[PDB]
């Protein structure tokens, strides 16, 4: 086509986004993790990992306003990659990264998973 | 704004 | 902080968006332009437009799943506008720019309202 | 990724 781009147009969608996320505004689901809640919004979770593209296009899974996680998963592992998700940014350290890894993986967080791979294999 |  | 950035993280978001959008997943409102009906989402909505951003964070528009716009809005101004939100790609022509205009200071989309003014000064 |  002959359109235009506006260069930081999807980085100011994000941040809008999160800014709705901090604010609890317009919040459809909380993803339990062990004893701990988190509210988002089904689309971005959708749109970041392949695990919850896969339940919200589930005809009766798209409709739960509450998901459990495996046991197995890590708050502070799922706070960093629902962090990031809205953000762009990785809190990637030595003490996380091992559950950031297992959290990526779960999730179907391909870019996660192989930046996560990489910094490991410098180690 | 850019040509994409 | 000591984060890490993936790049290309907010332009898949957007993407992902974008391909819910066309397919109709989880779409939770429809936008009615005279005769004309338009899915989308509600977030998406608020993170391009200082108008939507006002309206779905009242507390009693907030649960509508219909929003009719002004009668003075130009249905193909607004499909210009809609598909913009969801790609950061802009179709700007010699015979649409003043709906595009008219219709961006009208849903408040600023960066829009600029790069239609330079345009028109061109001209 | 880069170091924003
Ligand atoms: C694959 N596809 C057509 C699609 N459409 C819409 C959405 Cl929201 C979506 N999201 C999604 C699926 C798989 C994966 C991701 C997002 C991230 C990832 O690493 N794998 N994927
Ligand atoms: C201003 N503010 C705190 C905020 N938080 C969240 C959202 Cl979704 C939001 N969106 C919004 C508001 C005003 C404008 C835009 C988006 C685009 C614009 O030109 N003006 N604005
Ligand atoms: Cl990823
Ligand atoms: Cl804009």
């Amino acid at each position: 086509d002959s359109c235009i781009q506006f260069t930081r147009h999807a980085s100011d969608v994000l941040l809008n986004l999160n800014r709705l996320r901090s604010r609890d505004i317009l919040t459809d689901v909380v993803i339990v993790v062990s004893r701990e809640q988190f509210r988002a919004h089904k689309t971005v979770l959708m749109a970041c990992s392949g695990l919850f593209y896969s339940i919200f296009t589930d005809q009766l899974k798209c409709n739960l306003s509450v998901i459990n996680l495996d046991p197995e998963i890590n708050p502070e592992g799922f706070c960093i990659l629902l962090d990031f998700m809205y953000t762009s940014r990785l809190n990637l350290r030595e003490g996380n990264i091992m559950a950031v890894m297992a959290t990526a993986m779960y999730l179907q967080m391909e870019h996660v998973v192989d930046t996560c791979r990489k910094f490991i294999k410098a180690s | 704004w850019v040509i994409p």
